[PDB]
């Protein structure tokens, strides 16, 4: 996960020899590898430009993190008193984590230095002018390549409290209204006094066929906060996005039609899962007027087709699902959750009640923009066939079932 | 209007006293006294020398500068105003005339005040001296010579500009960068939690926030008092924070409050972080390490989260400090701002009832709480208070006395503490409940049917501001509106904060003015004793208006004040009609005057029972152990001032007191060369040094316009019964503060100082003032400090109340219990009947004296040895002492001796390693033991 320190030191600028290591752990360890720091001294103690700023640069095989310190003061000698608390990792690795604590570990010795003068008063030598450093060194070191944490009083009121945290890929600008959110954890008891209220809010509504429209008429939300709740759930990664629920829905095998044979666990679970906890009423409904086994459930699957929708497919197949008690919903979702199946989105491309201005007016910028039928379906809020109707009354189309 | 091309000279302050100069001559079309602007262009942008449009008035040239200037066109005073334009001489500049003033007012005219005090009606009276003056950018001003002021902004329209144009609408705003600043840092449980980047909030709190708020008040050389106190709220319940219900506040909890840094100097911010840093990593150990009497200490104790934390608690606890108009003043500071440092995110449960009382209280004092979150800025509109109503209703309001700030691509602004932390382990959130099982309808025969039925029904389904819901957004015209309308004619609050603004433009409606309203009238007119002074009514009309202001008033004119008028001309400064609007939560005052010089005033005046009572839990600088408080700070208000009282008392007692401060003068060293003036006794020029400034005082009586055309050694009833009914023991006195005559009005205070004087003793000097000028009192008693210092003497200022009393008003002050180790009464080392007899106190006055603590009282019972004169009075009053106070030599530190031997010890912050001395040594068995053995031996001996 977070890589391990190879070696902390601590460089300071002498008003007489210049730029110079003054402790170093593991003790030798610069020296030992082939690390001279006389190659990149200047880039440890560099201008007062480069200075309060996060420098990493490359050295052979190692990544040198460091974060150099110059505070200008008559008080010191040549009016000023650089430092850097320097860092050591290995090339190919990531030292994303390790940036903000060596860039406050920086910030905080510099607020130090600057009010009790802590490190320059801590090498006891009258020439820099006009606790133990070596111990911290150690104690960052082995804490945080052990604990990835550490607390380390270095006064009667300063420690050194750092925890490095994983860096999260941030929330994609896709999600939309017509996408139906998928909790992956159990929400409620992740709920404590510190979420915000709309999250709070659109928790018991995230049930797995809600559009995001739907549980912001259900719990008295603005759709953007919701848009913006779901964003912020995406990147702690437990709601995974999905479509709406219709029977005009096309559903295709993906590519990963197979891992429902090389899965241990994804047919039991489909088994488990698709079927009625009772004999349903449904599985006794006519068409018109033991748990299923795995092979039913993967025939079922394949039978999926582009261009054929969810209620040619199932009357096609009903007294497959009614023998065996299987609810097509969840059937379709379960496949779905396992990247089995995929929905093919429907496009009305260009070459009944009075409807509104306002309505007329989205109804032709959904049209414009090339949305699909979820979309116009969910902003008028009417199911598909007021849509066609109203499609068919303003012009002709085309529908693509991509 | 023709543009005047016109040279450039300059000219030096011996010879005039304003500021840009023109001829009359030169300029005929030019009426004198109007506004003029001046522009160096060739109607060009000119880089930036090209633009610089510079306002003055035009005022003639003196018969000097006439005499002497010839090939000068305008003659502009040398200094800032010649740096500011930046042209050598005989430079061609231009002038344009504009007639019209009331179109070119400016809207915001800033005024920044350093390192003095100056009132709202000082202010005020500075602001009725700026009425048609022209000023430019960072203009260092004056007032009453000893006031200075930097003009740091001038605004117009929405547009920052160079100079500017002061009229009557001109909302001129004063900001102090000498100001008493109020820290409370909110410790809860999110101060250790961490934020997304990896910072734990008070990292945040101590190495982001004060290193750079000192390090700009430094920039800006601020001169401000500090006052940090951390603000606690412990749940002593079992129950968990997940099953803590939205709205309720916790039922079984403790509040503590430990002030870290009292009123400090930020000339000391070492020490201030010092202190701080240290109080913070010493309250764990403080508060979860609770003692049981079983002889051992127990880990228990939860701090409560920041939504249901104490927040109206640490808002009315910073209220306490500013319940008292009339309270010490502090003459270096001006303006009282607090900031509330939390690590939440705006979003507050609290109760309605004290909600209710914190806005009522808020809407009648001049603090503004600045909310600082160390928490990101979150989705919903800030601040955010959950309340519950009597029917278990939930509600959201913002608060509008309370201004949100936060301190620092897409950044995580929703906090879920458990899926960062990762609190919870993989296999125990694992999702139970699933996808619904496809439920019937009842009324489907066919599958079909049940398809068609699915796929139609697919896509079915005034002190705070009411939000609707926090998950719907507001308008922009909304959040415009939340803003306090008594500031609402307002980085820079941090760090220069403003006082209470002189006007307001909001009034209540009429049917609201008809509502909940009841009427008090007055009449108070000028009394003959007074008009002997230099005393017409208009002076006695602005020094009510100067108290209105002190309290809290602000001069209202607008538009709805306007339109209320004239349902029966509208004032702001000071002809005979002067119609003034006096407005504030409470009352609303109509003012209005005459050629017959009677003042009509007119009072409109306008909850706290239904709030329990809450008394918390102080540890103050010098405590070592949690007390409980001496005050309800919910409790304590600003109480309605008997203002009938007040309007008798400027025209000319009980439960009635004005601005008061005592002063007390102390022996020291005497410089070497007062040595040289006969050779006299210390003593004698000691006592030589008090007469004169006796003396001194007693030659700055005030007069009339018609006139202008005992000492000893030991305790007090000694020497009452070696000399030996009402004995006084002062004298009364009425003393005119500014003898030069700076100020357009009477400053007269009132004078007692004590009769008789021991050198063991105290000298008290009382000032008792209800409208003076602040700064002459400051100035006065310097000049009696120096007088005091040629001679050997230190005069200190020192607080007027008993020290007991001091944990009952102010909260952040520092008191503390001393129990001193080796009691005489009960250790039978040192006991004696006789002494005893003779002098009960003996052991503690010793060791008080032995510290190099002066006595205060000198008519106290409690060091007595007989009574008689059986009524003693002072000038001022009678001595409302409970024990018996003592001084400090240097005069930083007060003691106070009760009646069974244990001291108060408190530091004289007034005038601010001696007090942890003092109380090491009382606290130690060695070291009092052995004050105590050389007490007995010189008691033998």
């Amino acid at each position: 996960g977070f890589v391990p320190i190879h070696t902390i030191f601590y460089s300071v600028f002498h008003p007489t020899e210049g730029s110079k290591i003054k402790y170093e752990f593991p003790p030798n360890n610069l020296k030992n590898h082939g690390i001279n720091f006389n190659t990149f001294k200047n880039y440890i103690i560099p201008k007062p430009i480069l200075c309060h700023k996060l420098i990493t640069f490359k050295y052979g095989t190692y990544r040198i993190v460091c974060y150099p310190v110059t505070i200008n003061s008559p008080i010191y000698a040549r009016n000023f008193f650089s430092f850097n608390f320097v860092f050591v990792f290995p090339y190919d690795c990531e030292t994303s984590p390790y940036e903000p604590a060596i860039t406050r570990l920086g910030k905080m010795f510099k607020v130090l230095e600057e009010q009790n003068q802590l490190l320059s008063k801590s090498e006891r030598d009258p020439v820099f002018f006009d606790f133990s450093i070596q111990d911290l060194l150690m104690r960052i070191f082995q804490d945080l390549n052990n604990y990835s944490e550490c607390l380390i009083p270095i006064d009667e009121g300063n420690a050194v409290d750092i925890k490095i945290f994983p860096l999260l890929r941030p929330p994609t600008t896709c999600v939309s209204l017509e996408d139906v959110p998928l909790s992956s954890v159990n929400l409620k008891k992740i709920i404590d006094v510190n979420w915000d209220p709309t999250m709070m809010s659109i928790v018991p509504y995230i049930d797995g066929l809600n559009s995001i429209a739907k549980i912001s008429k259900l719990s008295n939300s603005d759709p953007g906060l919701v848009i913006e709740c779901i964003r912020h759930l995406i990147y702690y990664k437990c709601v995974t996005l999905s479509d709406i629920f219709q029977f005009s829905n096309i559903y295709a095998p993906s590519s990963l039609i197979r891992n429902f044979l090389t899965d241990p666990l994804m047919a039991s679970d489909c088994q488990s899962y698709v079927t009625f906890p009772e004999v349903s009423k449904i599985s006794n409904l006519p068409l018109n007027k033991f748990l299923p086994t795995r092979s039913c459930l993967f025939d079922l699957y394949r039978s999926l087709s582009q261009g054929q929708t969810l209620k040619t497919w199932y009357e096609s197949k009903y007294m497959i699902l009614k023998e065996n008690n299987i609810d097509i919903r969840r059937f379709i979702t379960f496949g779905l959750e396992k990247r089995i199946i995929y929905r093919c989105y429907s496009f009305p491309v260009m070459i009944m009640p009075k409807l509104s201005d306002e309505e007329e007016g989205i109804l032709e910028e959904s049209i414009r923009n090339a949305e699909t039928f979820d979309k116009i379906c969910v902003l008028l809020s009417k199911p598909k066939l007021e849509v066609e109707s109203y499609l068919n009354e303003l012009g002709e189309f085309k529908v693509i079932n991509s | 209007i023709k543009a005047y091309q016109a040279e450039l000279g300059y000219h030096e302050s011996r010879f005039s006293e304003n500021l840009v100069m023109l001829n009359l001559v030169e300029f005929p079309d030019i009426k004198p006294g109007d506004l003029v602007e001046l522009k160096t262009y060739h109607k060009n942008p000119s880089a930036s020398n090209g633009d610089k449009k510079i306002y003055f008035i035009a005022k003639d040239f003196d018969g000097e500068t006439k005499r002497r200037a010839k090939t000068s066109n305008v003659s502009i005073l040398s200094g800032q105003l010649q740096t500011l334009l930046d042209l050598p001489s005989r430079s061609r500049i231009w002038i344009k005339l504009k007639p019209n003033k009331f179109d070119l007012q400016a809207d915001v005219v800033e005024f920044n005040i350093k390192d003095c005090l100056l009132n709202r009606g000082d202010m005020w009276v500075l602001s009725s001296k700026l009425v048609d003056t022209c000023v430019f950018m960072d203009q260092r001003l004056a007032f009453l010579d000893s006031i200075r002021g930097t003009i740091k902004g001038i605004y117009r329209n929405g547009k920052k500009i160079v100079s500017g144009y002061i009229g009557e609408q001109t909302r001129i705003i004063f900001r102090s960068e000498s100001a008493r600043l109020i820290f409370l840092i909110q410790i809860t449980d999110e101060m250790w939690n961490f934020e997304e980047t990896g910072e734990q909030l008070f990292q945040k709190m101590v190495n982001s926030f004060f290193p750079k708020i000192f390090k700009k008040w430094k920039d800006v050389d601020t001169h401000h008092t500090i006052t940090i106190a951390f603000a606690i709220s412990m749940d002593l319940s079992d129950t968990s924070f997940k099953d803590l219900t939205p709205g309720e506040s916790l039922k079984n909890s403790q509040d503590y409050f430990r002030i870290v840094v009292d009123q400090v100097s930020i000339i000391h911010w070492v020490d201030i972080m010092e202190t701080l840093r240290e109080e913070f990593m010493e309250i764990r150990k403080d508060l979860l390490n609770k003692q049981t009497d079983k002889g051992y200490s127990v880990a228990n104790g939860r701090f409560s989260p920041v939504i249901k934390s104490n927040f109206l608690e640490l808002v009315n606890f910073a209220t306490t400090i500013l319940t008292d108009p009339f309270k010490q003043l502090d003459l270096r500071h001006t303006t009282t701002h607090v900031m509330i440092i939390s690590p939440g995110s705006g979003l507050f449960d609290v109760d309605y009832s004290l909600l209710r009382l914190t806005g009522k209280k808020l809407l009648s004092l001049e603090m503004t709480m600045d909310l600082i979150c160390l928490s990101k800025a979150p989705l919903h509109i800030v601040p955010l208070f959950r309340y519950r109503d009597f029917e278990n209703k939930l509600h959201h309001c913002v608060p509008l006395w309370l201004s949100v700030f936060f301190w620092n691509e897409w950044t995580p602004r929703c906090k879920i503490y458990d899926l960062q932390m990762m609190g919870i382990t993989e296999n125990e959130l694992i999702r139970e409940v699933d996808v619904e099982y496809l439920q019937l309808n009842k009324k489907v025969k066919s599958l079909s049917e049940f398809m068609n039925d699915y796929d139609k029904n697919a896509f079915e389904v005034e002190t705070w501001v009411d939000i609707k819901s926090p998950s719907i957004p507001v308008s922009s015209e909304f959040a415009n509106e939340l803003l306090p309308i008594r500031w609402k004619d307002v980085w820079r609050s941090f760090t220069t904060p403003a006082e209470l603004p002189i006007t307001i433009s909001d009034f209540p409606s009429k049917d609201d003015f008809d509502r909940n309203f009841i009427f008090r009238n007055h009449s108070v007119t000028l009394n003959t004793d007074q008009e002997q002074y230099n005393q017409t009514y208009k002076d006695l009309l602005r020094d009510m208006i100067y108290m209105r202001l002190l309290t809290g008033f602000q001069i209202c004119v607008g538009r709805q004040v306007e339109k209320i008028e004239l349902s029966r001309v509208v004032n702001k400064y000071l002809n005979d009609a002067f119609k003034l609007y006096l407005m504030i939560d409470s009352e609303i005052h109509r003012i209005t005057c005459s050629s017959s010089g009677i003042i009509d005033v007119e009072r409109y005046l306008r909850l706290f029972d239904q709030v329990p009572s809450y008394i918390p839990l102080v540890k103050t600088r010098y405590e070592s152990s949690f007390r409980d408080a001496m005050i309800d700070p919910l409790h304590v208000k600003r109480e309605s001032l008997n203002w009938n009282q007040i309007d008798q008392v400027l025209a000319g007692d009980r439960k009635w007191h004005g601005f008061r401060a005592k002063y007390v003068v102390l022996p020291t060293d005497i410089p070497p060369n007062t040595y040289s003036m006969e050779t006299l006794n210390p003593e004698e020029i000691r006592v030589e040094g008090l007469r004169r400034l006796i003396g001194s005082i007693t030659r700055s009586r005030l007069r009339t316009e018609k006139e202008k055309k005992m000492f000893y050694t030991g305790p007090l009833y000694n020497f009452i019964n070696e000399q030996q009914p009402i004995l006084m023991l002062s004298n009364s006195l009425v003393i005119d503060v500014d003898p030069a005559g700076k100020s357009s009005k009477q400053e007269s205070c009132t004078v007692h100082y004590d009769r008789v004087h021991n050198p063991d003793h105290c000298f008290h000097i009382r000032l008792e003032w209800l409208t003076t000028t602040p700064k002459l009192i400051d100035d006065l008693v310097g000049n009696w400090s120096r007088l005091c210092e040629r001679y050997g003497l230190k005069m200190i200022e020192i607080p007027w109340e008993e020290l007991c009393t001091i944990p009952s008003v102010n909260p952040f002050h520092s008191f503390v219990e001393i129990k001193l180790a080796i009691n005489p009464w009960e250790d039978p080392e040192f006991k004696d009947r006789e002494l005893f007899a003779k002098s009960k106190f003996y052991y503690h006055v010793y060791l008080l004296k032995a510290s190099g603590f002066l006595l205060d009282n000198r008519a106290s019972k409690f060091l007595q040895n007989q009574d008689i004169e059986f009524d003693i009075m002072y000038s001022w009053g009678k001595p409302q002492f409970k024990y018996v106070q003592y001084i400090h030599h240097t005069g930083a530190y007060v003691a106070e001796l009760r009646e069974n031997g244990c001291l108060f010890l408190a530091p004289n912050n007034i005038y601010i390693k001696v007090i942890l001395n003092f109380k090491s040594t009382c606290l130690d068995y060695q070291k009092l033991r052995s004050i105590f053995l050389d007490a007995k031996e010189m008691w033998i001996t």
